[PDB]
């Protein structure tokens, strides 16, 4: 068990999308266009999740 | 040096565990409103400043 | 370095010489050769190809060829002609974040 | 006592003994040289 | 390098560094400048300033009626605005003295 | 070659690091003002001395602004005069 | 101390270097060196 | 015939008339040598001034002299706006705008004439090792320092623009005479500028540092020193990272 | 009609460009009850065209410059009508600039023939031309904002123009009226 | 005419140096209250380093008082011309016709002849204070963390050395087009031009 | 001064050296940077120690400033500097 | 600071301070002794002779974490 590490891996799991686990990112950069497209398709897909 | 440090309030950590606008000082130019200069405890202006001086002083808010 | 640390029970500067080497290789794993999963496959929008040693103001030694570090550079094919060199645009510090995070994942595993 | 128990970094760091404020001054000229 | 006679000098200084200038009439300005320039040019080998513990320590070199206790350190002529008609302190009076031996 | 260190443009404009300019500027400004104000407060109580020394210096001599084609220290008569002027006034 | 800069010597008499090194500036140097030596003594397996 | 169209001739004439008129009625300003509009049918224009060697550059510049130069630089663009309308302004008066902006940034950041910055030095002219003769040494400013300097520069510049507009409006008849002379001749000398301006009732600017104002027997609201403040909105992660390094 | 227009471009080509300014200007002048438009104030196309060409520029670039720019210029052209002292000056400026047979040798002056003498040497206001530039300023602000858009633009201009900034949404929602 | 202008100029010039020597004498010879002494007012680099590293705040305040004596002297002795200009005569502050000749005079800055400081004194003062701040970590020691560490902001990611070091000519070939772009788009050939 | 470099194994890939000698150089370099500060005859006019350079820039140079908040510049108010 | 009061401090100890900082840098960015940073090499020596010794091209969000760790090492010391 002591043969493990605590090395932090930032873009892991839930952090695989636009903010990428960075907290100050939406106060420094306008949201790109492809990020908006990803969010749109995911929103409509997950809104089709209950109706499917 | 593990176990030492400072606490988020400022304490060392060992390893285990209003101005007085009474007299003439209330008769200055704006003297109480939001357009007044910053004052000390006794009512004098901040750095020793007087409306005579050729530079303005930065209000904190 | 990890063996010295697991024998002594305490870190040293021996690790300092290990990770340096490994980091170089790990980057060459992620960017140039395309082995990782950085993008869905391992194809990345930027890589740094080597130049030939012919460009350096060089010298010559009477030594033998290094075991790993210089015998693994037999697989590289550097660039030799200057007007056919390709360098893509550098990444954007939000893309560099994710690429270097892939380097970190490799090293930690 | 245990004055080092009440050492605070926000409110100011100070030892036990009272402020050795000894100082003297000549003019700027006799200070520079 | 150029020099000037003392009369020309006391005409360039004028009502030089009086603190209550800029509110003084031009006739009073003329008279004060001339009188003090005469004192400075004629008695310039013995003109002391009067002993300061008699007048200048009590603060009688610049007197304001809106600040008789001198809590504004002697800048009352600048820190305090003029009272309006019918207000407490109207009409405001201010004096400036100079005394020599 | 673009700039990559954007950090804040929401209530200010900041780039990576620069977490020390507000402090340094406040210090510089306050110190210069306090020095100027102490100079003013001292000279405010010594006006007659200023007038007298100005009169003497004008009649002794000085270099006109236009007559200088090509004041770090004082000559000797001017030092006698300034010492006595501090004694009298 | 090189072509100019400087500001570290203390016995030259020039406008840079005061001649006797005032006493409040000697108390400080002694306090500094005393604290450093005291911490280097009570630290297990430091140099001697 | 004329190779040049009408409205272009009119625009350049009005520009040069405005600049020359305001350089004439401004005290302590240099002497006009030549005012020409499209000489030799080359598309151009200029107002030339007499270079003097009696000037000793080591002399310092007072505040009134610098402000006079700012007003003279804005004069021609304001003449255009007043005679032909805002929608007909070209970008022809750009170097003048650049020089007025240089003057207004150096008074505030080199000479400490701003009451809200104070005696702090942030610019330094410097001569090249001899293209332009000079450049500037700057200082990296925060956003607060820079916004407080910008407010002052804008105040100076818009005040100078208002003074130029009044100086042109109270000399409308001499402005008309000068632009007509330029439309008809296309190149006039400083001597004739003076003559045309005097025969039409030109009104000089007052000079306050040459009068007596004395007396000899031979004949509430705002305050200029109000305290100011800058408004900012920092987030919470930003306040956290500033306390981490404030110790 | 799309005989050979690919269908994809055959739809973007019937855009109805919206090239010109007068149809936009009349939609704004229709909000003031006093004016009636011809072909209490009575205005025709020649007067509007001349006033706009003086105050705004060329009149068929409304698409190249945007619609916020056109809306602002329309507000200014509306306020430049509604009182004749400036209307006549603008028409006379237009007529001198064109330069037909009826160019009136110069436009009118901006100052009344009275205020010209009120500031002549024999007047009460002559000495006012001698003060600093600190006496001529037309703006005073004790609170300085963090944006330069808010320093060198008016409030109406800020509201119309801030949607073109290169800032995030939380930043843009901090400028103009706090009504949000 | 020229008489009054030279009166203003000479009054300013004399009051400057008088106030400067008065503050000099006072601080050197009367704050301490053997032989009357006069300082030489010049601040070297070695002296700036000594003062920055080893002296308190009050020593710095004294040096600054010495620097600004002359400007304060001019300030105390100047005639505000606003009163004279608007008494001999009578939106913007020059639009107010109400108020009282006394409170109509604070609406904007006084018309002093010699306003604005002298660039040498400003250079000296800010050099001294900046040395003090940046070479002396009082109250904020966690700000040594970014010193001698550059974070590679505006540039290309991995660039190899150049002929002085490596005989490779690609980075210079790209720098040349960068300079072309700068001249054509951003600056021009001289100060003032819209473009090339 | 009669005239180490890592720019050769980064961009040109020479690596004409056994791994053991490179590792030894790294060990000795770290130990020398960290522990030879102000030691007689072992720690001297040595550019391999960063604190000597810190002292030099602290006393000789004038206060260096932070980066700027501008764009089209490098980090400070300047352009990219000449390559040769 | 404990004896002479925190106001009357001199720059005499500014070099030693910079030495201690330097140690905390190598332990975090060259020897992998950091906890959230782990074993990766981040620093580069600037080949030169403003003055810089170290350069790094790591992202900004990783620079945040590495500097936070240097700072907490120095606080504990």
């Amino acid at each position: 068990a002591a043969a493990k590490l605590d090395m932090t891996i930032f873009t892991e799991g839930a952090n695989s999308r636009w903010p990428y686990g960075i907290e100050w990112l939406d106060d420094a950069y306008p949201k790109p266009y492809w990020v908006q497209q990803q969010e749109a398709e995911a929103a409509e897909a997950q809104a089709k999740q209950p109706a499917a | 040096t593990t176990g030492f440090g400072w606490d988020p309030d400022g304490s060392l950590r060992y390893p285990f565990k209003t101005p007085d606008l009474s007299g003439a000082r209330g008769k200055t130019w704006f003297a109480g409103t939001a357009y007044d200069a910053p004052r000390n405890a006794d009512g004098t202006f901040k750095h020793g400043w007087h409306w005579n001086m050729p530079f303005s002083v930065k209000t904190e808010l | 370095g990890f063996a010295v640390r697991t024998a002594l029970g305490e870190e040293t500067n021996f690790t300092a010489a290990d990770i340096k080497r490994a980091t170089r290789m790990a980057k060459k794993y992620v960017f140039y050769y395309g082995f990782s999963e950085a993008g869905g496959a391992g194809i990345t929008t930027w890589a740094n190809q080597p130049y030939s040693g012919d460009f350096v103001i060089g010298q010559q030694r009477a030594r033998k060829v290094v075991s790993t570090d210089a015998m693994d550079a037999f697989a590289d094919w550097p660039t030799v002609s200057e007007d056919f060199r390709f360098d893509a645009p550098s990444p954007s510090d939000v893309t560099w974040h994710r690429y270097t995070d892939e380097v970190r994942r490799v090293l930690k595993g | 006592s245990n004055w080092w128990a009440s050492i605070n970094r926000k409110t100011g760091i100070r030892g036990p003994d009272p402020a050795p404020a000894e100082e003297h001054t000549n003019g700027p000229a006799r200070d520079i040289i | 390098t150029e020099s000037y006679p003392a009369a020309v000098a006391n005409d360039i200084i004028g009502m030089g560094s009086w603190r209550l200038k800029d509110d003084v009439d031009p006739v009073i300005e003329f008279l004060v400048a001339r009188l003090e320039g005469c004192w400075r040019e004629i008695l310039d080998t013995d003109l002391c300033l009067y002993p300061r513990e008699k007048w200048k320590e009590q603060g009688w070199d610049l007197v304001d009626s809106m600040d008789p206790h001198q809590e504004l350190e002697g800048f009352s002529y600048a820190d305090i605005p003029d009272p309006a008609k019918g207000e407490a302190g109207y009409p405001r009076l201010q004096l400036e003295n100079r005394v020599y031996c | 070659p673009k700039r990559r260190r954007w950090l804040l443009n929401n209530g200010s404009w900041n780039f990576w690091f620069n977490f020390d300019k507000l402090y340094s500027e406040e210090i510089v400004t306050t110190w210069i003002l306090e020095s100027l104000i102490q100079t003013y407060k001292y000279l405010h109580k010594n006006t007659e001395l200023l007038d007298f020394v100005t009169n003497k210096f004008i009649t002794l001599g000085y270099i006109a602004p236009e007559n200088a084609n090509l004041q770090s220290e004082l000559l000797s008569t001017k030092e006698i005069i300034l010492t006595n002027s501090f004694k009298r006034f | 101390t090189a072509g100019d800069g400087g500001g570290l010597v203390g016995g030259e008499g020039v406008e840079g270097s005061p001649d006797p090194i005032p006493p409040q500036l000697r108390r400080a140097v002694s306090v500094y060196e005393a604290g450093k030596a005291l911490l280097a003594y009570i630290t297990p397996d430091y140099e001697e | 015939p004329d190779p040049i169209p009408p409205q272009l001739r009119r625009a350049v004439s009005v520009y040069e008339a405005g600049k020359a008129l305001l350089a004439y009625i401004t005290p302590d300003y240099e002497e006009i040598a030549r005012v020409s509009v499209c000489p030799l049918n080359v598309l151009t224009g200029f107002t030339l001034f007499v270079e003097d060697e009696d000037k000793n550059v080591n002399a310092i510049l007072t505040r009134s002299e610098l402000e006079g130069r700012m007003v003279v630089h804005l004069a021609g663009r304001c003449a255009e706006k007043l005679v032909m309308g805002e929608g007909q302004m070209t970008g022809m008066g750009s170097p003048d705008l650049f020089h007025a902006n240089l003057i207004a940034r150096e008074m505030i950041m080199s000479m400490g004439m701003g009451r809200r910055t104070g005696p702090i030095d942030l610019l330094r002219v410097a001569a090249t090792s001899e293209g332009d003769p000079f450049y500037y040494h700057t200082t990296d400013m925060s956003t607060e320092q820079a916004r407080v300097a910008l407010a002052e520069v804008v105040e100076l510049l818009d005040a100078a623009e208002a003074k130029a507009m009044y100086g042109l409006a109270i000399n409308w008849r001499a402005l008309q005479a000068l632009t007509q002379a330029l439309l008809d001749r296309g190149t006039i000398t400083g001597k004739e500028v003076a003559h045309i301006l005097e025969s039409n009732g030109v009104i000089h600017f007052p000079d306050p540092y040459t009068t007596g104002f004395g007396w000899d027997p031979d004949g509430h609201g705002w305050h200029w020193n109000m305290p100011f403040s800058v408004k900012t909105e920092l987030p919470d992660w930003y306040k956290k990272e500033v306390e981490r390094y404030s110790y | 009609g799309g005989e050979g227009l690919d269908g994809a471009a055959a739809a973007a080509v019937v855009e109805e460009a919206g090239n010109e300014f007068l149809p936009l200007l009349k939609e704004v002048l229709g909000q003031v009850p006093g004016i009636i438009l011809t072909g209490e104030l009575r205005l025709d196309d020649a007067t509007l065209a001349a006033v706009s060409r003086t105050l705004m520029g060329r009149l068929d670039v409304v698409d190249l410059i945007g619609r916020n720019t056109a809306v602002e210029a329309a507000e200014r052209v509306r306020d430049a009508l509604l009182h004749p002292e400036t209307r006549e000056r603008l028409l006379a400026m237009r007529r001198w600039v064109e330069g037909g047979p009826g160019a009136p040798e110069f436009p009118p002056s901006p100052l009344s023939p009275e205020q010209t003498a009120a500031m002549s040497p024999s007047g009460p206001l002559y000495g006012n031309l001698a003060l600093n530039l600190d006496w001529w300023r037309r703006r005073q602000d004790n609170v300085i904002s963090w944006s330069a858009m808010e320093i060198l633009m008016s409030r109406r201009q800020v509201d119309l123009y801030k949607q073109d900034a290169d800032m995030t949404e939380g930043a843009i929602a901090k400028l103009g009226p706090p009504p949000a | 005419k020229k008489s009054f202008k030279k009166k203003y100029k000479d009054k300013a010039i004399i009051y400057y140096e008088v106030g400067k020597f008065v503050l000099n004498y006072f601080l050197n010879n009367q704050l301490t209250q053997d032989i009357t002494i006069f300082g030489n007012d010049f601040l070297n680099l070695k002296t700036i380093n000594y003062l920055s590293l080893y002296n308190s705040k009050n020593k710095i305040l004294l040096q600054l008082m010495l620097i600004f004596g002359g400007k304060i002297s001019q300030l105390l002795s100047s005639k505000n011309l606003v009163k004279s200009l608007k008494q001999a005569s009578i939106g913007m502050p020059l639009g107010q016709t109400h108020l009282l000749p006394k409170a109509l005079s604070v609406l904007a800055k006084p018309m002093i002849f010699s306003d604005g400081y002298n660039n040498q004194n400003l250079k000296t003062a800010t050099t001294l204070l900046l040395s003090f701040i940046h070479k002396r970590y009082l109250y904020r020691k966690n700000l040594i963390v970014p010193k001698l560490l550059s974070f590679a902001d505006g540039n290309i990611l991995d660039e190899p050395p150049s002929p002085p070091f490596s005989s490779l000519l690609i980075p210079a070939k790209r720098f040349e087009n960068y300079k072309r772009f700068f001249r054509d788009t951003l600056t021009g050939d001289k100060m003032g031009q819209r473009k090339s | 001064r009669r005239p180490n470099g890592s720019f050769k194994e980064d961009f040109f890939g020479s690596q004409r050296d056994e791994v053991h000698e490179k590792n030894q150089v790294v060990y000795q370099l770290t130990r020398h940077a960290i522990t030879h500060y102000k030691k007689p005859f072992k720690g001297d006019y040595s550019l391999a120690i960063p604190t000597n350079l810190y002292v030099t820039d602290l006393f000789l140079k004038l206060p260096t400033q932070s980066i700027s908040n501008l764009t089209n510049v490098e980090n400070h108010n300047l352009s990219i500097k000449n390559k040769i």
